[PDB]
């Protein structure tokens, strides 16, 4: 017998494509949620300083009672 | 037999050239290239320690 090295009857193909998912948001889904969380952020925010000031005007008041 | 490359044009369509400036202006393929980094971050090194583990040889 000889004992070369052959190939077994055969091998199985190795993929050429250029293997791409592009997967991900769209522009307008993305978009869409990015404002939304923006505007969830400015309503508590303007919420937060409202009440903020009154906290900071009942300290002015503080001192002004404070003063003679 | 030839494939030469580089035909495709910026499609006028609206979807596309929304995407296109939602990916300008949203940073989006520099997250994906993270990501691919970070895909070889959480792998496991192929370093042989060396005066330890000697490298692979042949015959």
């Amino acid at each position: 017998v000889k004992q070369d090295m052959p190939p077994v009857g055969g091998y199985g193909p190795i993929d050429y494509k250029r293997n791409l998912p592009r997967r991900g948001l769209s522009g307008y889904s993305m978009f869409a949620v990015g404002i939304g969380a923006l505007l969830f952020g400015y309503w508590s925010m303007m919420r937060w300083n409202r009440e903020r000031r009154r906290l900071q005007i009942e300290d002015f008041e503080a001192r002004i009672a404070l003063m003679p | 037999t030839y494939k030469y490359v580089n035909l495709r044009e910026p499609s006028m369509d609206m979807k596309s050239v929304t995407d296109r400036a939602a990916q300008t202006l949203l940073w989006t393929e520099l997250i994906r290239g993270l990501g691919m980094t970070l895909s070889y971050l959480f792998r496991e090194p192929a370093t042989i320690n060396y005066p330890f583990e000697k490298g692979p040889l042949s015959p």
